[PDB]
């Protein structure tokens, strides 16, 4: 049942940002961090926990082909309005069975990289973010 | 090209939910009367033609009300009489109906109707159901009811006469529910019969009435199917399963005719799109709670391989994916798996004191 | 191409298969192809397993 | 559409400081860090955030060809007046389509490097700074 | 069509217009003409025989009236010509390929 | 030949035999009785000739 | 079937570079290097690998008849633009079963040799390259 070929490869993934395909994508990550509080119950040695909520974090890394990130948020950040976006990630490896597609909603970015370059080094842009809700589309 | 600048504001009725894929609950009625010949639809009780006989109007009224609810539409076609039923059946071919019965029937007429229904269902791929008085027919299209001298409204009703009530009773039931163990208020007195004989009659497949507990109720919703083939299962003997299968068949056929015939190229991508659409419809039915939640649709490997071998192409070296997307011309082969839910009929309990 | 070359009189008994392909043919050119033409969906088979 | 040659290279960049071209530039970086406050809404599990403002940071690294940074700020720092400058960065790669030019205004430096050298090592100077406002000139 | 009675030769204009209207990707089988409202009745097996005869006919089907199939007038098949030549769409794309090349 | 397009829906329950090449568990008992002479297969107790 | 004469000989090859036939060619080589990662699966001693991609490499060696290699890329390299070429190799031995032809695309060269000579030695120039795509034409 378990074979080496079944492992998914990150080369076959692709990303959509605000309905526009991002072909210059290097890596994508979206994670959900739960919040838990320690609870000590009298009469038992082992400590137990109570679950209260979650916080979503992630980041996107992309090559510096064009100035995509500036046009998205640069002007609105100065004024005082914070935009919200939606991202969709699909991972379709021909060897693996099935492709998983997940939508991440209500995204807010953490920073804007105006300029960053060095002599003899190719340019790259990375931007972390936090989100609130997700959605499952054709999970394996 | 150019016209005067002009503006228009218009009001229109809202578009709500979705159109029903196939109308359900239509009852077909046919009888002999001296006048009011032809198709005569009845929606409610108040608008019945006053010319027709009161005895016929009694059967009409019996058909009007249902077991749970009034049937959506009643269609009554009147013939002059003294003529073969074949012309009436040929006329009824154009109209669509879910049920049809003969209040005034003879043995030859019963045989003719049975043969017509079987031939239509098999050859024409049109799903209809008929209620008959005294038949040994084995097709699922016939629902055989056998109870003599039904006393309703201080009047003695024969089996053929009460088939009119039986048809509307079956039609009134929604898809989720079943007619089994459902009380019948109008019926009061029934000829006596032992329980073991009732078991034998239900085993034969015929439909009978039983006293049971309290009021009178329908014993079982079994079909007239008694012969079981290797290809026919035991589940085919229930009315509800057959009805929901017919609904599924009609809906799928209508969708395929509407959106995928003569409009798309027979390519693997279009096959995947069709699979997705059928899966979406099955999931809608799952949310409607008629079938199990894990219905799946996939390409039919064996039929496609047989067709390719008949065409003469060699499949020795092709991969499963290659055979999946091999060109087949116009034809498309698919297969699916579903599970049909049923309402509770048998309960067993163990109690520890 | 082989038939035309035979008609012109040259002997192909001692000619390699690859040699025949590139041999002189004057003004004539001979080519062949293999394509498969799609058609619309017009017949559908479905079998649902109860 | 996406090609390897389209990635911008840092060798083709150039920097202007206070209207004077800086030919001895090694790397440049300007970044905007947003400020976000955690907000918990009753009735929903996912934590949400509110955006309040941004802070700008950056740094410049350059070879030790001359004593450029001293003449800029050394005398004014002692007196008590803090100068403010303007920097312009242009990144023009012949393979990529278009060159981006961004102006960073109201710059204030963090430190002054009086002297730093070691035997057998070439000299370099780096100076971080903070800014307030930016401007877009011919973004891609 | 439209309170008018047309002979079989009359409707060829509509047939040709419908054939030319459709794109290259699609066919004309089971295409409904709302304008046509009534046709003399014909049994389904006779329609099958007529289609086998090489005709192009209008069929009475559930919903609006529509065309049964898009076959050609070819009836007999030689060794060089098979059944793909009976379909209109295949012949049309073959002619397009011929002209382009 | 080519007929009118047909989209037929045919359904049937699944029956699995999972049976190997050979047959295991067939008992052939021969009897002496007045009537119903000949092979009469039995699967369950009910279908016994009267 | 198998016989000594059927083996292909290198004397019968020829190479087209950018649509122009190269007559002074000594050898031509192209290869694809797959990328595979080791994966250990619980319960099995034998290690298994997962294929992730490939890299193309090759080289051309040719007699120093003329200064062909300079005119292609010498001036373009300095300005900052990298050209891409297409090469076709045909191997046609009369004894073997026909000929095989392959097109190697997206070729980018590794180095340029301005001058190389030594007293009493014939001149030769070898140039390695990397590619991305290929076609099959008249494969045996």
């Amino acid at each position: 049942n378990m074979e080496a070929r079944n492992v998914m490869s990150g080369t076959w993934g692709e990303l959509w940002l605000d309905g526009n395909k991002v072909a210059e994508v290097k890596k994508f990550q979206a994670k959900m961090e739960f919040t838990k509080e320690d609870i000590i119950i009298a009469g038992q040695m082992g400590t137990d926990t109570k679950y209260m909520g979650y916080k979503g974090k992630g980041s996107i890394t992309l090559y510096h082909v064009s100035s995509r990130m500036h046009k998205l948020i640069g002007e609105k950040i100065k004024r005082g309005s914070e935009p919200r976006f939606v991202a969709i990630s699909k991972l379709n490896d021909p060897d693996s069975y099935g492709a998983e597609r997940i939508a991440v909603k209500n995204i807010a970015f953490d920073d804007l990289t105006l300029a960053d370059w060095e002599v003899g080094v190719k340019g790259e842009i990375e931007a972390p973010f936090t989100f609130t809700e997700y959605d499952f589309l054709d999970i394996i | 090209a150019i016209g005067l600048p002009s503006i228009n504001i218009s009001f229109k009725e809202l578009a709500t939910t979705v159109k029903e894929r196939s109308a359900r609950g239509i009852i077909a009625m046919v009888l002999k009367d001296a006048k009011a010949l032809g198709l005569n639809e009845i929606h409610e009780k108040e608008d019945i033609p006053v010319d027709l006989s009161a005895e016929n109007k009694e059967y009409i009224n019996l058909a009007l009300m249902g077991n749970v609810n009034t049937p959506n539409k009643l269609l009554v076609y009147v013939i002059e009489g003294e003529a073969d039923i074949q012309t009436a059946l040929d006329f009824l071919e154009t109209k669509e109906f879910n049920y049809l019965c003969m209040p005034k029937a003879v043995e030859a007429d019963k045989t003719a109707i049975k043969n017509w229904i079987i031939k239509l269902r098999d050859i024409d791929k049109v799903k209809v159901k008929a209620v008959l008085g005294k038949v040994v027919g084995n097709h699922e299209g016939i629902i055989n009811f056998t109870t003599e001298d039904v006393l309703v409204g201080e009047k003695k009703y024969s089996v053929d006469e009460f088939t009119s009530r039986v048809a509307g009773l079956i039609a009134g039931t929604p898809l989720s529910q079943s007619v089994t163990y459902t009380k019948l208020s109008d019926v009061v007195d029934i000829p006596k019969m032992t329980k073991v004989d009732a078991e034998s009659r239900v085993n034969k497949g015929e439909l009978i009435l039983i006293k049971e507990a309290g009021a009178i109720r329908i014993a079982r919703g079994v079909n007239s199917l008694t012969e079981l083939t290797a290809e026919k299962g035991e589940m085919f003997q229930k009315i509800k399963i057959v009805d929901t299968l017919d609904i599924i068949h009609s809906d799928i056929r209508k969708v395929i005719i509407d959106d995928y015939i003569g409009k798309v190229t027979n390519s693997y991508d279009n096959k995947c799109l069709l699979i997705v659409a059928i899966k979406s419809y099955l999931e809608e039915l799952e949310k409607s709670a008629l079938i199990e939640s894990d219905s799946t649709v996939e390409i039919d490997f064996e039929a496609q391989k047989s067709y390719l071998k008949s065409k003469g192409v060699d499949l020795s070296y092709m991969t499963l994916q290659e055979i999946k997307e091999a060109n087949t011309g116009s034809k498309v082969f698919l297969k699916a798996k579903i599970k049909v839910l049923d309402a509770m009929e048998d309960i067993d309990l163990s109690i520890e004191i």
